[PDB]
């Protein structure tokens, strides 16, 4: 796009995704780092 | 070129392959790859070591927790009494809000499953010199609902099934949690951060010294003792979903307090800019954009009645700058359905418009456009950083 | 303002890339500004004759609807290096900056889609055409280069 | 009901088959024929007599010269000289500014093909009495430019490939002209119009009166002679391209002169009518359509500075009608970026509004506006005659 | 006519065949070809004489280096240390900005791809005479970062893998320069203008006068040496990227200084042009269309408070033409978020309207209006030439 | 999930599935049957009894003709000479002004035809006594123009093709016409209401009273004759189009006489409503539609110069109904390209009006606007009753 349509773009949503692809390999085992409760995380609190 | 005159296939476009499958499945893409059949192929020196699999890791111990283990304790005295289930803790002295823990393997591949059944494992090492002679149980009560989670001694427990111990020469071994539920499966104990739908452990392990340590004078009384979480060989989980963990790589957060104020989403960064249907102009009012009709739409303030409020920002860094930085501005209905921004020079500005407006002036008024900023002050049109947060500065009126 | 006969524009069509256009300075066409060339000229480069095709795969605009139709003129012979490059037909005078009958040539519907994907065939009456930067000498040698001419209008 | 899982096809959809090719292609239609399979079928009456081919074509003298031959002439003088390509000439007296030319039927196929290769016939008819007796060469000089066109004897000709031939009792023969050229095909002589890209035949036919005709007096000393053009066997084209060549159906044309003024393409029929941005309709404007916004656009005149100019149709029949035929107009631009058109009354009217908006007045202004001409006016609203030529009406200002 | 009643096919559509790929991969046209089959088919003379293909290239010769090897060169003496990449320089004296620079063909080959690896040979042709006799290292060093790639001596590098050679008979030899590196492949040298990104070569080579030479006094104490890179057998490259040279057939470059003022990217070019908005078309105002607001849309020049600019043009010859060619503009906001360029007749109007708009007056105020250009003035309306650079006119007010 | 790298198909869409074909073609469809293979069933009670066949119908005697056969006749007395087509005519009383008409089977049949050929057939029922005596000729003549159609007698008849019938024992027969024309097949006689392109019939029967009858006193003197039309065994038809005939189910129509007046199509039903473009949607205006510019548009009266008209419905109850129905209008161009209709109380309203804007009155003028229907008066806002017919109110100005 030209900068005189470019606008319309502006502020607009791109999501991406992924995923490994079959070919994708894994190699050496290591341990996990800590980890973070998840629902255990703080309400929005009114 | 003979005419095709038989009838055309009648299909169903569809924007997109699926996401969640992923098996027997082939699946096209745009590869970018040059050669149109080419894959990515392992050198025999880079050969995969691991063949990645949910019991190649549930079938690791992690250590998860570490026991003191006196001399002194009664032989009704307890040890531990974590659950019987994956989901097993251990808390980091983390001073973060968000405190992290510890986690068998085990644990963490469990996460990402509502569901799990199969028995586990808690390889037990008693760092313990042979001298030292002690017996204990370890056993396992099913079905404990958290009320029942106490009233108990190892003597109830024995009512369930239990293994007894004897420390003397090997000072190691591993018990083997049983699975019994009701469900041919259990459904996981957390979650994504949704606190319903967390459902407890089915079950719970308990070790209560059964006979006291006996030491030698010449060694020490306490003993430290060590629990081995594993996945058991029977263990094995389904259904995939979030994951109710976090990696400790990032362990920031932000609460969504309303308290504070800011532009609506989608209209931030906004600039001081000018708009033909605001004073023709000839005053500024934030834009989140350059074409027309991009100004930045803000929230309802509530002001109660009698009174007036005007915004002023928490950080005249992150203002929008014209000829100068906007730290300060009144957020008023366009008019045409949502609520404009107006940047003033001051918060007496501001204020003086809120009296204006909740004294219920209107912005047409020489009043209102004499507090409004002129174009000529736009300069540079610099945009806000980001969407900064702005102080509702209240004030009766 | 262009009737519907008219092409938009036109250019010759061969392997050793158009004369690189860095663009204004007002306005510079930064990708040859910056990123000078390409790949296959540059291998072109290393070669003083060609025989074969050419792909091209077109990408209009998006945001317009209307219908487009693409000729082919081997018929065109390519005259010295200079204009080796796109140009905007405009008043029409020779039967050039128009469509034309025997040439073949090609529609998409932009509607339906807004990237042709054209194929251009070798046709010369040449053993092969030169491949290095043409400063055209024979007046038949002007033939021996460009495997013709495409030109694109809109309708 | 079994789900079809399995991953859906990937193409690229585009809007239309191929146009250029022809072959070995099926091609798929909406038939209008009402069975599925059914095809045009030829009766045995009605079978196909002609295998239309190229060199079927090719293959068909047609009458292209049409030599006379006198006594008199030298042993040394020429007959013809036209040239080794199969676009031979032969004009006619049209009276057309684009005269009209007989051509044989291999130059007439040979023109829709960029390249063409291998030999020619030309049938010489000596339509002459047995008594008659005369020689002549026609011999064939490849390779000349048009400046070496000239200088050519019988005898330089000879050097050259060349054939004798004795009129006395056979009066007529067949020479076949040879492919010679660089090049293994050879580019069309002429194109579609379009005069570059026009390259001249690769070499020249010559004919010669070898020996002059010696007649008895019993018969005349003139002798027709006709030249028959036609493919030779190993005559052939290949590529494809616009004929350079059109029918007699129609031999007209239009030149572009751009002296001559009308209304912008696509915006005739145009019509006097009524548009709201201009003098709210109350006064009457071209419209090339009723839509709003259809206003007829016009191209800008080129007045030089301290002058005016006004349309006035040449054609009063072609004006668009109001309650009167609008033979004469104003342009000036819209104030939207084009130039719309004014009815008026008269050259007068419009020469005063030149006087005015040449004069640098507005058409807002009152001296324009009553030059306008009222709504009112428009009457049936008939639409101009096509898009009938404006004279420009250029005076002093 | 049965109904096919079964289920559609359910794909996804994309708009374009892949780009990327080249290989074992069918991949639909629509070929201008007339023959649905057809395709280019080449004559036994004709015949491709070139199977083109990495190694055909990269088993070249160039001639990368001319050593002068004089007489009185010390044993220690180096000749010359250039790396072992396939990307050796030849610097040619261009006196352009951009020098040229000679290359090796195996070079050239290799900048189009990101990896590369394998020997690397480099013929040696002394050009001397049989009397000339001497002897010199030609070492290859492993590994050398630039701080390293000095401290050299011939001694030194006769650490490291090394060819000692004597010239006596035979003056020409080829030395084969190793692959070593820690890595399989080799990053490339350069890249797309894009410095980081750049890895240097895995190692260098050298070449020291071993043994002093020792002409005979009837011959020259100078001898020219002559080094030719080409590409070792076992020479290979794999990933495709962009290369980082370009042709010198075009040898041309823009800098983007920002110093130079400009219409915005698609608004060239612009001409005068009247719109509605603007002063209700009556006065000038630039356009890059002539549809309703296509307004040539202007960067906002940043001007510090207390002053004013306007522009003014620094070719007469680009500028946009009306009645009169428009050198000097004003750009001021649009009022619907985006800068108007303003013509003026002078430099003069432009400061006054400068002296007036940043003197915070408006465009509406009849000091601007009278500035401004009428609509009149518009004339041809000629379009500005490309995008033509304007002059900022900074004044103080 | 392997990646399907290779290229996509690349069809060309199309919205729909032929029509006109309808034989070897698999018709795709979206069936509201249940069953995905369920077809419709014929029990063997209901079955099929006929097999639908254009021969199957074309070998169906309809009665066609009643010829009165009176002893006195003539020998040389015609009794009809019908032509040798299938669309034989039977003309009924109807009174209507489409008077309808019978056929014979073949005659319906072959109307849904271009073309046709082959025999045909006429069964004649001599309803007679056997008593009763005579003799009749039953010619065939080729190639009839209707000139020629005159001039017959009996005995010209003869000279082409004939067959004589002696009416005594046995008083019925069946002549067969033959099919003799230059054309292999034969266009329709009629075709769809379009009169040009409706060829008459190749040739023409007859048939003469050979021998007048001769009837004993004791029987009738007057014979009823019977003709019955029937498709011969070589009859056959082959190009369908649209038939020439219509059902008698609803023998009506609609001339298109434009002397009525009424509003332009897709504007009906029209209701009196308000429009912000008119009068700030203060007075009434007629509108097909309730978003805002679904005005209705009207027909364009011709005024003569001089005059006025307006509109005045020519049934109240097919008027839009405000506060009361208007039946009465006056249409003038909005100004933005058609022209409206505006509801009046009156004629007179109405003629006032147009004494206004005929006059050359602006319709912003307060003497129209004293003469628009105010907004209140909208009422119920009842549409038209379709597109009701306005007679056009003319009246001089």
């Amino acid at each position: 796009a030209t900068s005189d349509d470019i606008a319309s773009i502006v502020n607009k949503p791109v999501t991406i995704y992924y995923s490994i692809g079959d070919g994708m390999q894994f190699s050496q085992w290591v341990g996990y780092q800590p980890m973070m409760i998840l629902d255990q995380l703080p309400a929005p609190v009114v | 070129n003979p005419s095709y005159q038989q009838s055309p296939r009648h299909f169903v476009p569809t924007g997109m392959h699926s996401l969640a499958l992923g098996t027997n499945l082939v699946e096209p893409l745009h590869a970018l790859r040059l050669d149109a059949a080419g894959t990515t192929q392992h050198p025999v020196g880079c050969a995969p070591d691991e063949d990645m699999t949910v019991s190649s890791i549930a079938s690791r111990y992690g250590l998860i927790r570490r026991v003191q283990w006196k001399k002194d304790h009664a032989k009704g005295s307890l040890l531990l009494q974590l659950d019987a289930d994956p989901f097993v803790e251990q808390r980091i002295e983390g001073t973060n809000p968000i405190s992290l823990y510890w986690f068998a393997p085990v644990g963490v591949v469990s996460s990402m499953f509502m569901q799990w059944r199969g028995s586990l494992e808690y390889r037990f090492d008693i760092i313990a010199s042979q001298f030292h002679t002690g017996r204990l149980i370890v056993g396992y009560v099913p079905g404990l609902t958290a009320s029942l989670q106490l009233q108990m001694d190892y003597m109830k427990l024995k009512s369930s099934s239990y293994v007894v111990f004897d420390l003397q020469e090997s000072n190691s071994f591993t018990f083997e949690v049983p699975y019994v539920s009701y469900r041919p499966w259990w459904v996981r104990k957390y979650g994504g951060n949704y606190l319903p739908s967390s459902t407890d452990a089915p079950s719970t392990l308990f070790m209560y010294v059964q006979v006291p340590l006996i030491p030698m004078e010449a060694v020490s009384d306490t003993i430290d003792i060590n629990v081995y979480v594993r996945g058991g060989s029977s263990f094995e989980v389904c259904v995939p979903v979030q994951p109710s963990l976090g990696l400790n790589w990032n362990t920031d957060f932000i609460l969504r307090n309303d308290e504070e104020y800011r532009a609506k989403t989608g209209y931030a960064p906004y600039y001081a800019g000018v708009w033909h249907s605001f004073n023709n102009s000839n005053s500024l009012v934030f834009r989140w954009g350059s074409a027309s009709d991009q100004i930045a739409q803000w929230p309802t303030i509530s002001v109660p009645r009698g009174e007036l409020a005007f915004l002023r920002i928490k950080d005249g860094k992150q203002a929008a700058v014209g000829t100068q930085p906007w730290r300060t501005m009144v957020v008023w209905p366009s008019g045409h359905g949502y609520n404009i921004g107006i940047p003033t020079y001051n918060a007496e500005r501001a204020r003086q418009l809120a009296q204006h407006l909740y004294g219920g002036g209107s912005l047409t008024d020489e009043k209102a456009k004499q507090l409004f900023v002129p174009a000529n002050q736009q300069g540079p049109g610099k945009v806000s950083n980001g969407n900064p947060v702005w102080e509702v500065m209240r004030a009766p009126l | 303002d262009k009737d519907i006969d008219h092409c938009m524009f036109t250019f010759p069509c061969l392997p050793q890339g158009l004369a690189l256009d860095i663009g204004s300075a007002g306005s510079p066409h930064e990708i040859f500004n910056r990123c000078r060339d390409g790949i296959i000229p540059l291998i072109a480069s290393g070669y003083r004759f060609y025989r074969g095709d050419l792909r091209y795969k077109i990408v209009f605009p998006s945001n317009v609807n209307s219908n487009i139709w693409v000729q082919h003129r081997p018929d065109r012979r390519l005259e010295g290096w200079s204009a080796a490059k796109i140009v905007n037909c405009d008043a029409v005078s020779t039967g050039q900056g128009v469509y034309n009958h025997g040439y073949a040539s090609h529609i998409q519907i932009t509607r339906v889609n807004n990237v042709i994907e054209l194929e251009v065939p070798f046709y010369n009456a040449t053993c092969y055409n030169y491949l290095q930067a043409f400063n055209a000498s024979s007046a038949a040698s002007s033939y021996a280069v460009s495997l013709g001419e495409i030109s694109v209008g809109f309708q």
